[PDB]
């Protein structure tokens, strides 16, 4: 086979609409199982000040009492069909999906309609699950990496609803009401904003029929404001921590730019390292070779995350506090090396790694249906793989130095520092060493 | 012919002087970092013998005194041990250069 | 899609299972019976040392050439191993498999393993063992296998503390010479064609311990960290038997990992009956460790220290009331469907599909399609389930425990 044989043999992922605002879509596959999910474009971005944590509350509350079925007869029937059920709510996008077997397909779509539009809520449930969510905040308080990323958002987006944490402050947790929670339910789920995405052993005819047969009666019939990336530093000195967590990020381009794909090439070149790899002194990544050489980092990840035309072009390293400024120095050195002297072989290696990560990512059931759901909540469309091969072939080192001269070179950062930050330099050192005066 | 070049080699090895302090061939090598890698990668017993011969040589040159006649390391029975290891280190050096260019 | 698998067991001892499908993410697995049970008390830590030794100089191509070339074509190489097996998995694009195949050949059949890199590998062993045992459950499981084998299956997946440094690479090279023989290699491929692997596996390998009994007993660890872990297992069922499949349906009846997140183990009746028994935050599961010549089965408990043995008694009485035939039969059918979903959703991807298809291929000798295996899940009588539970009750015990063990009984009050 070849590249035309690679890109030629490909499914097409049929989409449609129901005239209720229901964007339905599916991709056929060859496995004897399926995953049917609803992606609702409603996270922390679609809230107010006074109800931080409503969406988190719903995705932890929508499984302990439905309308027709009692206290746990939903989950009872879910383990009766023998299938997986998952829900996760990001800052803008919320997912409720069922990983199920092909035979219980109308049961699957009916139970998904029960989860989406047919939830009951009891005040004993708000009581007990309020206690449960305070337990879950106790759980989240030591998961350090999420503490870092919540710091990063909570300083980068002063004012806007993007810096709302999904969990919300606990004093916004223990004062809620079911009427205002359902008022959020009744204002922020309604006409267009939901994709019924399915993947696997079904048909778009079949899923279209079940969509018309189950979800008809959603009766769907005024948000999405810009975001001011402020850019600053937040720091949490706490020396009862052994490992130091530092993240630094600048403004992300978003979705309406192929500069997203350019930064994917660049952060395929720089990328990630952990202390548990095989072969340290022979890594192609120069940052990785130096960080093995002088034994600097425990781990790092240099990556992209984007929201709608905004977001965090990010980097996150964990290391001991007696080695922080060295790691920061070599990190900014590799960033400016890509800014000025981007030659060809590194661009070639990054495009190979982009091929590998993208193809091996888009696999399975949940990554496929996840891709399609978040694509058709944001884009209006799904990207085919010919588009990925084309937008890999479009970008060379000249595009790299254009994108690096715009996005990195003397831009104000957001630095989230956590732990033993005693060596971690002042913000003006990041500013003055952020560009180069050609040294 | 080929016998004459070897005789020049034997003369030069005797007139070089590092057989009069008991040293051997691979103990006079000037250090780059490639030499330091080759010294790092040695087996333990020859490393100990290397440091003993070096320490006797520094002693004898401290009192500026040559060994007797009988303890001179005669020609082409000295162990030519470093050239495999240093050869491979320089080979990996050439490998890095030819891969990154 | 008119395409399906292709097989050839090359009769001088090796297996090839190619699957030319149209997926770009091509994977090559190479599966060997070289796990911990082929390593004994005088060379422990050697399979762990071999696992982290993926990226050294091989005969012809040094580690620089290997690491930089494989990263330049962008392939990802992962190596995974169990107590029975090793597994070299190289994942990449569909078109770039021949040079990565030659690097796989070098990794296998070209050993040099030089001494300074072995010292760096010792440091790597210490770091890897820390990253392993910083999560409690795997510590409990290695204690559990250590408490139920009087022979080589009790050994770790890792290096013990006293094998750091004291291991030399010529021990590894003799381990190569006596166990990496050509009759022990199952080469499975997703996205590659049969004649490619046929030429490579035919021309390019060219080389050519005892049974484990039942130890019985317990291993305690006073840890004092407010999360008591306790695992209790008896010896149940070796590989191949629908008896072991009946133990699998039994652990579905008891309860496995929650199929619903933020649930409370709905049809998983262990946690229901023990939540009825003990009104606390805790966490209970079942577990089954099947291997080739023997097997194991039991339950696992995370609990608070103050209510641990109460949970152990309650779930033990649950095992007794199920082994004395007090249950329902379509619930056994719905749990058979749970194992149907589990087996069909252990083969969603390319990767786990590769893994268990090749491990079944190396274990059973030939390939078996999944649909008749699903038929064999549904086609086991309920008397097999009841006799399997009664066999678990009738047997001996094997208990590993860790945590604040001041409120957990030993044997008699289990």
């Amino acid at each position: 086979a070849t590249y035309a044989q690679a890109l030629q043999s490909v499914p097409e992922t049929q989409v449609s609409q129901l005239d209720n605002g229901l964007r339905v879509a599916s991709e056929q596959s060859s496995q004897p199982t399926c995953t049917v999910g609803v992606w609702i474009d409603a996270g922390s971005r679609y809230e107010t000040e006074k109800n931080n944590g409503a969406g988190y509350f719903v995705e932890h509350l929508a499984f302990k009492g439905t309308k027709n079925r009692p206290g746990n007869a939903l989950e009872k029937e879910v383990e009766s069909m023998g299938a997986h059920l998952n829900a996760y709510s990001t800052r803008e996008h919320t997912a409720y999906y069922i990983k199920a077997l092909s035979k219980d397909l109308p049961k699957a779509v009916e139970l998904l309609a029960d989860i989406v539009q047919n939830c009951s809520l009891e005040d004993s449930q708000i009581e007990k699950e309020r206690d449960v969510i305070l337990q879950e905040l106790q759980e989240n308080d030591t998961s350090m990496r999420d503490v870092v990323f919540n710091y990063l958002h909570a300083t980068a987006f002063q004012g806007t609803p993007l810096a709302q944490s999904v969990e919300g402050p606990s004093e916004n947790v223990r004062k809620l009401s079911r009427a205002d929670l359902t008022e959020y339910l009744s204002r922020h789920y309604k006409a267009p904003r939901m994709v019924l995405a399915a993947a696997g052993g079904l048909e778009h005819r079949q899923l279209l029929d079940l969509a018309q047969k189950h979800f008809s009666g959603l009766s769907g019939t005024p948000t999405l404001t810009p975001c001011r990336f402020t850019g600053s530093e937040i720091r949490h000195r706490e020396d009862g921590l052994p490992l130091a967590h530092v993240a630094i990020a600048v403004e992300g381009p978003g979705w309406a730019n192929p500069d997203n794909v350019a930064l994917q090439v660049a952060n395929a070149i720089i990328g990630h390292y952990d202390c548990t790899y095989g072969g340290g002194m022979h890594l192609s990544s120069p940052l990785a070779s130096v960080a093995v050489t002088n034994k600097l980092c425990q781990s790092f990840q240099t990556f992209n995350i984007c929201y709608a035309d905004t977001g965090l072009l990010g980097a996150h390293f964990v290391c001991d506090h007696m080695s922080i400024d060295d790691m920061m120095f070599v990190l900014q050195g590799q960033w400016m090396r890509l800014c000025t002297s981007a030659t060809e072989s590194e661009v070639v290696r990054g495009k190979n790694l982009l091929r590998n990560a993208l193809v091996s990512h888009l696999d399975g059931t949940t990554p496929v249906c996840e891709d399609i759901g978040r694509s058709l909540l944001t884009y209006g469309r799904r990207i085919p793989l010919a588009e990925w091969e084309s937008r890999i072939a479009e970008v060379d080192a000249r595009v790299v130095r254009e994108v690096c001269s715009k996005y990195f070179y003397d831009q104000c950062p957001a630095v989230a520092g956590f732990g033993p930050i005693e060596q971690l330099p002042d913000y003006n050192r990041i500013r003055s060493g952020m560009f180069w005066l050609r040294f | 012919s080929s016998k004459w070049l070897e005789g020049i080699r034997k003369w030069y090895y005797n007139a070089a002087g590092f057989n009069k302090l008991g040293l051997m061939r691979d103990d006079t090598i000037h250090e780059n970092d490639d030499v330091k890698e080759a010294i790092r990668r040695l087996p333990e017993n020859l490393y100990n013998d290397r440091v003993f011969r070096i320490k006797r040589a520094l002693d004898l040159s401290m009192r500026q005194q040559i060994l007797p006649k009988e303890q001179w390391t005669k020609y082409e029975e000295d162990k030519f041990y470093l050239e495999p290891y240093l050869k491979e280190v320089i080979r990996e050096r050439k490998e890095r250069e030819e891969w990154t260019k | 899609h008119p395409q399906d698998l292709e097989f050839t067991r090359l009769p001088n001892g090796l297996v090839i299972a190619s699957l030319e499908n149209y997926a770009p993410a091509s994977r090559i697995g190479l599966f060997i019976k070289a796990g911990s049970r082929y390593e004994n008390f005088n060379n422990l830590g050697t399979s762990h040392l071999l696992r982290l030794a993926s990226s050294l100089t091989t005969k012809g191509a040094s580690s620089f050439k290997i690491t930089r070339g494989i990263e330049a074509v962008g392939g990802k190489l992962s190596v995974t191993s169990t107590r029975e097996n090793m597994a070299y998995t190289v994942e990449c694009l569909r078109d770039d498999v021949d040079i990565l195949m030659e690097f796989l050949l070098n990794v296998t059949t070209a050993p040099e393993f030089r001494r300074w890199e072995v010292a760096a590998l010792q440091s790597q062993l210490r770091i890897d063992k820390a990253v392993a045992f910083q999560n409690p459950q795997a510590h409990v499981i290695e204690n559990l296998h250590a408490a139920a084998y009087r022979n080589a299956l009790a050994n770790s997946l890792y290096c013990p503390d006293y094998r750091i440094g004291k291991v030399t690479p010529d021990e590894l090279h003799d381990y190569v010479q006596n166990h990496f023989t050509s009759a022990r290699m199952a080469l499975i491929g997703l996205g590659v064609s049969h004649p490619v692997l046929k030429q490579v596996a035919e021309q390019f390998l060219n080389i050519r311990g005892a049974k484990a009994k039942y130890r019985g007993g317990e291993i305690r660890e006073q840890n004092g960290d407010s999360l008591v872990h306790a695992a209790l297992v008896a010896e149940s069922a070796a590989i191949g038997s629908a008896e072991a499949n009946a133990f699998s349906v039994l652990q579905h009846v008891l309860g496995a990992g929650p199929h619903v997140k933020r649930g409370s183990n709905a049809t998983s009746s262990l946690y229901q009956a023990v939540a009825k028994g003990v009104h606390q935050p805790f966490d209970v599961s079942a577990f089954n460790a099947s291997y080739s010549d023997s097997g194991l089965f039991g339950f696992y408990t995370i609990s608070q220290a103050a209510s641990a043995g109460d949970v152990i008694k309650a779930a033990y009485n649950q095992v007794k009331t199920i082994a004395q035939g007090n249950l329902s039969n379509p619930d056994v059918q719905a749990a058979k469907n749970k194992l149907k979903a589990g087996y069909l959703m252990s083969v969603e991807s390319s990767e786990g599909f590769l893994d268990e298809v090749g491990c079944q291929a190396l274990a059973a000798g030939s390939y078996t399609p999944p649909s008749t295996v699903l038929q064999q899940i549904d086609a086991v009588a309920d008397a097999d389930v009841i006799n399997a539970a009664k066999k678990f009750v009738s047997g001996r015990k094997s208990m590993a425990a860790s945590g604040n063990l001041g409120h957990t009984p030993f044997i008699d009050e289990l």
